[PDB]
């Protein structure tokens, strides 16, 4: 170590030549594949490439769909890659006649076999999911592949061009008149305890607050109905012992100004969404509230 | 341009057996009790820890508390050790008693249960990489059990 | 009519094949082409032993 | 003792596609801009023959056809991997000596020998991808006989 | 390797080595003579023809 060492301000990422570029100079050999520049060798963004069956990919061609990791219950398929969208119909916060329509959007054997197993077996629905990120590309085919993102913005190649991230307008939150400059997004799932079964609620907010406890404490003011229905079955239903009266995940951040609202088509179909139009991913955990 | 990295000396003689062993670890996850940049080997892994009176809670509290850190090259008379930071990928081995699937998130636990490094009275114990359900699931039996 | 090998050949280990003959019961043939390759930095020698 | 005699390696060949009799059947073009292109066509023109007829049979009027055909798109992929311990030795001096030269001579000629060998497995797989186009497009004897 | 189609699965690089080994056979064939084979090769009696 020396001053001029110390001194020495870093080596610029971009004007070092690349490895490949250095054993062909070392060597002065020529070769015919294009060397000089390397695609995706300044993207901060991670990602990950995930295979789907044709029947679910349906609103996942357009770039920007959430996209959710799902037990199955069996050790054939073990997991399955499913979309909000799908989640849709399950949800009772989403309205008659947008879940008539992507109901009739979904009419695959795979997505049926994915709502069967959802509703087949007797945990509790946020147990079953788990969430890997939102998702740039498509290349169709029996069997289509995905490339999701899981820390980072949404975009293309060259940058030329940010995706935005897509929640069905049903599903979309918002507690606060003037929004903050910087928002924060959550996932939300909710349950009712009525008589029969347990209906859940899904929901995307977005939220100015980051604090954990300030956000549970407006969340409790907000589904009080729904923790009432929590005692209410404790009290009146012994030996079923229910856990949660909901989950709060945290994915993404965003600007106020880059929300919009904005419609979807698929195969002339049009339906109604919120656009993040810079949104960057950052994944949680689901954390519960009483 | 090197990476910043924290080096290990083994305070033993080391075979040409025991070092060929070594390299077989090379991206698995050690527990390290500090941050410091030259460490001798007794400060690897959980043997440092192991006691008769004591079990399985307070290893995981003190594994709450320790650094982990991944091995990164092995060389004679020497180890390199990477700590990782926040928001970027990086290779481990599944050293643990259950596959994984993409996805999954991982939690560290002491181990429960080949043996790896016996030198004269030292064990290199690494600890056990769990998807958290199972986690869960073992506590929550321990604690009944 | 064909041309044919008159007399059998002859293969002589160098006094570096026996140093490593005594100390590790090994010997590499052409130890020293391996050796000056090696060092040179050629991958490739011309012919086997 | 035990004894060495040698050390062998793979003398791969190397296959071109414009060396094959296949290549006979294309014509093989180099465009720089061809990721920028969409959707390429072929316009043609066609006007019939006709012959005048004889008294109280009805007359051909002349007709002009016009087709159009498309260019689809193929394209073929191949990976290959390079070790963290090779990128380290590739651009690093540990105080010079003799084994950190063998290193970084191995580190340089683990990548080259990546290059060549994907080079020639893409004109591989353009041969493959030609000629599955090919057998795409053509029907079977019965069909064309009978046609 | 062949580049495959996209959508297709690709071919991973693969190194394979191979040891082959050497094999041993001896051969022998006895001859045999006689003591007075050796007794007149070795040593002469009296001069005669």
């Amino acid at each position: 170590m020396d001053a001029r060492a110390v001194a020495k301000r870093p080596r610029d990422p971009a004007d070092e030549d690349n490895e490949l570029v250095t054993a062909l100079k070392a060597k002065r050999e020529v070769n015919t594949i294009s060397v000089r520049y390397l695609y995706h060798a300044d993207h901060q963004a991670l990602t990950a490439r995930f295979f789907v069956p044709e029947g679910l990919v349906e609103f996942e061609a357009q770039p920007g769909a959430l996209l959710i990791r799902m037990e199955t219950g069996c050790d054939s398929p073990r997991h399955l890659y499913i979309s909000l969208y799908l989640l849709g119909i399950r949800a009772s916060n989403v309205s008659a006649s947008t879940r008539c329509l992507l109901e009739s959007v979904y009419t695959a054997s795979a997505a049926r076999a994915a709502l069967q197993w959802l509703d087949l077996g007797p945990h509790l629905l946020h147990r079953r999911l788990e969430t890997l990120g939102c998702v740039k590309t498509v290349s169709l085919g029996i069997t289509s592949l995905l490339t999701c993102v899981m820390r980072g913005y949404l975009y293309n190649t060259l940058k030329t061009e940010v995706f935005a991230l897509m929640i069905p307008k049903d599903m979309y939150l918002t507690w606060e008149e003037t929004r903050g400059r910087l928002q924060y997004v959550y996932l939300i799932i909710v349950y009712d305890y009525d008589g029969p079964e347990t209906r859940p609620g899904i929901y995307v907010l977005t939220s100015s607050i980051a604090h954990w406890q300030t956000l549970v404490d407006v969340a409790r003011g907000k589904f009080a109905r729904e923790r009432c229905s929590f005692v209410n079955r404790r009290i009146t239903r012994p030996r079923q012992i229910p856990l949660c009266t909901g989950v709060i995940q945290k994915l993404g951040w965003c600007l106020a100004d880059d929300i919009h609202t904005s419609f979807l088509v698929h195969k002339e179909l049009k339906l109604s969404v919120v656009r993040l139009d810079n949104f960057s991913v950052e994944l949680g955990d689901f954390r519960e509230f009483v | 341009a090197m990476e910043a990295n924290i080096f290990c000396t083994f305070d033993h003689k080391l075979s040409i057996a025991d070092v060929g062993k070594l390299t077989k670890l090379v991206a698995a996850v050690v527990p390290i009790p500090q941050r410091l940049h030259l460490i001798k080997h007794y400060q690897l892994g959980l043997h440092q820890f192991v006691d008769h009176t004591r079990g399985y809670v307070r290893l995981r509290g003190l594994l709450r508390n320790m650094t982990l850190t991944l091995m990164r090259r092995v060389e004679g008379n020497q180890i390199l050790l990477h700590v990782p930071t926040h928001g970027l990928l990086y290779t481990v081995l599944n050293t643990g008693p259950v596959t994984w699937e993409k996805g999954d998130a991982l939690c560290v636990l002491p181990p429960l249960f080949e043996n790896l490094l016996t030198l004269g009275q030292w064990e290199l114990v690494l600890p056990w990489i769990v998807p958290m359900p199972l986690a869960l699931e073992i506590n929550q039996r321990l604690l009944i059990m | 009519t064909v041309s044919a090998p008159a007399t059998y050949g002859n293969f002589v280990l160098s006094p570096e094949n026996a140093v490593t003959a005594i100390s590790y019961h090994s010997i590499l043939a052409d130890f020293n082409s391996y050796k000056a390759h090696l060092t040179s930095g050629q991958p490739h020698l011309p012919n086997d032993s | 003792f035990e004894a060495i005699f040698g050390t062998f390696c793979n003398r791969l060949e190397w296959v071109y596609f414009l060396t094959s009799g296949l290549a006979a059947a294309a014509h093989a073009i180099k465009f720089h801009d061809l990721n920028k292109l969409t959707t390429g066509k072929m316009l043609f023109h066609v006007q019939v023959p006709r012959v005048a007829s004889g008294a109280g049979l009805p007359t051909s009027r002349q007709t002009t056809i016009m087709v159009t055909k498309y260019s689809e798109k193929s394209p073929i992929t191949i990976p290959f991997e390079l070790s963290a311990a090779c990128l380290t030795y590739l651009r690093e001096t540990f105080e010079g000596t003799i084994l950190d030269k063998i290193l970084n001579v191995e580190a340089m000629h683990t990548v080259l020998r990546a290059l060549k060998n994907t080079a020639d497995a893409m004109e591989r797989g353009l041969i493959h991808s030609f000629l599955q186009t090919l057998l795409r497009k053509a029907p079977p004897y019965f069909v064309v006989q009978t046609l």
